[PDB]
């Protein structure tokens, strides 16, 4: 029916 | 810098460029970018890549176990690993890049957007509600199921959020400007024509707020005080249309004047974030997880569509409000529009 | 007591019976209106009518030169002469009483309104800059250009502003009483139970607000006072539906409870408009171009259409406002209508 | 919002808050105001004020000079000046404000009202002339007189004009409707079974006036039409109560009622005070000297008493209208209120 | 930006603000200012300032067979020097700059005026009339006679001009006209407009909305601003003359209802170099604009000595013989204020 | 952008 959850994205370099 | 995301099944990457893509006026800022996939555990097994168009207005299961769910507004498909032959006639310079660097097995990816969607957009919560949730978002996704791409799910899916957030025409528009009387109780005098001219239409984010605002004055009923505070719309779509306003900065001084006769100040506001930052109900542009954001840009609804536009369709003003003896609150209001600069 | 326009031009004036024009539930009030033209400058000139129902919420010649204008809600043209194969046939007893009344060239003109459409409301400016003037309305013109009725100009036509006023529907809603219990971080029992029980549903311009505010009490932290503060959300819908919060009226004496037990007192204000003179931001129903106006009326929202009702949508709530020590302004809302 | 009557004497200068002040049921609404006075003139005079509860019905030296005067229904007496140690002992949040911000000879006063007192309505004057008024009202006078409170005069006195109102109750009673049978001479069969049918009881002002006319038909004696009146019942208990007959408004459509079926219209009325101004004999609510007023709120006489209550007595009723051939004007009416 | 005056004796010097004051209405904008005179021409010779209004209609060594001369309407005097136990009690900002930029010698001066003076405004002349005067002016002088303090004279006063000048409904008449070689209407006229105090930059459209002007051919609408120059020596005096007026040919129809903005612009420039249109203050040969109106306040004792300028545009009809019928309005051009 | 006014009539 969709998607789902989660749990990460923060860093970036 | 280019960025990768790697799936804890170390099977699937994802390498690309920019997380905030420019939605030019005449086009979009396209994606680029490849996935790395590894061979030995992907024998027979094909990629695809995709990008999802997405608007969030509350929790994740609960909303759910209803009778719909969040209206995918769009989703981009092209099948990566297994490329139907080879056709990416146009290369990308991040692919270039990407290529070289990673192995012979990295498979490039390219998404084209529609622009009848509307930016990233999220309303900003209250203080006291814990779980609750809105915004529009363009997220992007490499995965593969057994079944083609119709069917897919988890597990080897590797996420990513970007944005897409709005620019400005060329054409700033007209001159707008209000000027205006009002009607009374006891007295009849007309004791406020106000015309707040004003010198630009479309700004950016640093360039301040004069408002020329000349009032014309005739007797009785001595006005106190003149503050110009700027009111950001906080519009929603989601059963109901909905704004919240208040103000994002406002200014004051208090040249006073005198009765039968016109006067003139040119008031000016600068709308910070910082003097905003750590408050309740500001709509914010959005942002790539902690990095620094701004206030959010007027996002604007084209002229005439099948569908009503979903989402917080962002608008700000210059309320030009007084305190008038005994200290009468008044004000008005006109349109005005903040946007980007688009590289 | 019927009423005409007299076009500026001594060509097409209009006599009809009356400006407001009542919103019925079952129907609308339709209009039923001559025009008496005459015949030697309007020779193989041919006279139509219109009802052009238009919102408005800016300057003319301002928002004239940006990208849109007004978004007209609706515009009703009907054909008075010549005579389609002469298209009067159930005539109104004005328009018997007219025809008679006036000479022969008398042509009728009928416009029946569709279900789409809220009424004539207007904001209220304020004491200052009062002019970004926001508001519906409804208004009836009588033209004639040479082009077919899908072209005109300004040099024949006649204005005349009227009303159609939202009306109450037939049952009220069950006895609405409905807020707070409110626990905290210091003070620790049920501590102020509130009941602002109410007695009716939909109110109109005659009749007050009495609120039955029922406390129940073990104190530990002394409550001292309790307004109750009629508060309008003057819900505008342009880009979105905009919730303007102000009190039209409240009222408090300085009722004191105990600790230990349930109080309870009635409460009572009227919003009235000369109060609210002078004020700005509060909106009103429509008013006649000059005519006295009272209060908006509760606008209320149909049971499900594709499209978005776009305009003001005024809702109306007594929040019983509490103040406690050292100086908590604790509060709560409720529903209730003024339609 | 506040406002005052500065006596151009600036001896007694009376600061007030609202005109119109609520009749509640359970409780009225207090009058709760101040009145500034000043020292260089006030030396051992006195500061009173009162509350008028005043009957109008003529001419105010004509009806002096006869045998009587207006009965005034009740008349409060304050001493403001000088204070007892401390009198003012709930004081007003509003005369908290007129203290802190008025001197310390700011005085107060607050105006408690009983349960036997009605609003204040008059009648509508007629648009020709012989000299007559009508009307209840309330009023307030702040004065100085040498002679205790028990006599006063001119030269002091502060009026101002403030307002009271029924307000009618949480209930309303059956839906009221209609219908009823009617013979005659010359057709037999039962002819008029008509059902006016209707919703509510209690109406305000901003609400529709519909209703449901169901005709039962088996007969001769084609009828024509259904006009729909609202009258206005004048009661008027002077010298004696008598209604005064007039209309309000009236509606009507052609629709017309074959022999021999069940047919039915919902008849849908507005009567508006914008379309009965300067028009003879149709009650308005009591308005303040020019301010504009409502169409006069029902009143209603309670249960029982030993006193009638004298004066204007408001009533409304809607009368069914109808038309048969070769015209008779068939009709009835039923109870219905507007308060 | 600072200016000063010097005398042939550089005795006396004054340093001032703006020539330009606002005369502002719940107040009026006060003189303030500081004289510089040098030490040793003046010692025990004492040193005043004072503030002239003046009503001006003729000429100089001429009109003083007037019975009198220029009546002065008002004239303040505060005493410069000696200081006299000084109440400067409040300095001025710019007599703040004043002071310690030139000597701690600068004698500050400043000046309340009253309510019931007018603003600065004269008669323009004719273009062939040359010896010929009139109009307002506000002017200081700073000076010292050996005398008490009633005698005056020059070569110690310096005179400085500076000016006051002063910083509705959707206003409508609508007019019928009756005759007597016609029935109709004829003529309603409406006049209807959208601000009541322009100032010199904002144009004039006037909204007019014709009524049935047939049964009588119209030639057309002329629209013209007059501005009234009213004078108050002996007897009050309007001049009337247009100062600008514009005009296309629109010709409205019998049986049809007409309605034209016309978009006046009334121009210095183009009235320069004309007769009997007042023009605002004017500082010795810079450039002025056009007067402003000025209004007369709700209730003084005696009337105000002036020069009373208003306008008005005044839409003059012109039906078929030619007759040329008009309407006039109230409406009031202030200055916008800083 | 279509239209304008002539602003005012009151009654008959």
């Amino acid at each position: 029916k969709y998607s789902a959850k989660t749990g990460l994205t923060k860093l970036i370099d | 810098r280019v960025f990768k995301k790697s799936s804890p099944n170390c099977k699937l990457t994802v390498y690309l460029g920019k997380r905030d893509f420019v939605d030019h006026l005449d086009k979009v800022d396209p994606v680029d970018g490849v996935v790395l996939v590894d061979p030995d555990y992907l024998k027979d097994r094909k990629v695809f890549v995709t990008l999802t168009c997405a608007f969030r207005y509350g929790r994740e299961d609960l909303d759910v176990l209803g009778l719909s769910f969040r209206k995918d507004l769009f989703i981009a498909t092209y099948q990566a690993f297994p490329p139907m032959p080879n056709p990416p006639r146009p290369p990308t310079r991040l692919q270039d890049r990407l290529l070289k660097k990673l192995g012979q097995h990295a498979h490039p990816f390219f998404f084209t957007i529609p622009q009848n969607l509307p930016c990233s957009v999220t309303l900003q919560p209250g203080p006291e509600d814990t779980g609750k949730a809105c915004g529009v978002d363009f997220e992007i996704r490499a995965f593969c199921a057994k079944s083609i791409e119709e069917k897919s799910h988890k597990r080897n899916s590797v996420r990513l959020i970007i944005r897409k957030v709005q620019f400005a025409p060329e054409t700033p528009g007209p001159q707008p400007s209000a000027e205006t009387t009002r009607h009374f109780l006891m007295s009849d005098r007309r004791s406020l024509h106000l015309e707040a001219s004003l010198d630009k239409e479309l700004y950016y984010h640093g360039e301040p707020l004069n408002v020329n605002v000349h009032v014309t004055n005739n007797s009785a009923k001595t006005v106190k005080k003149i503050r110009v505070s700027v009111r950001q719309y906080a519009d929603i779509c989601l059963f109901s249309t909905a704004q919240y306003k208040c103000p994002v900065a406002q200014l004051e001084q208090d040249d006073q004047v005198s009765p039968s006769s016109t006067f003139c100040k040119v008031y000016t506001i600068t709308p910070l974030l910082s003097d905003n930052r750590e408050k309740r109900g500001l709509a914010l542009d959005g942002q790539l997880k902690h990095e620094d954001t701004n206030l959010a840009s007027s996002t604007i609804v084209k002229e005439g569509a099948n569908k009503e536009v979903l989402g917080i369709l962002v608008s700000y003003r210059v309320k030009v409000k007084l305190v008038v003896s005994r200290g009468g609150d008044v004000s008005v209001e006109l349109p005005f529009v903040l946007m980007h600069p688009k590289p």
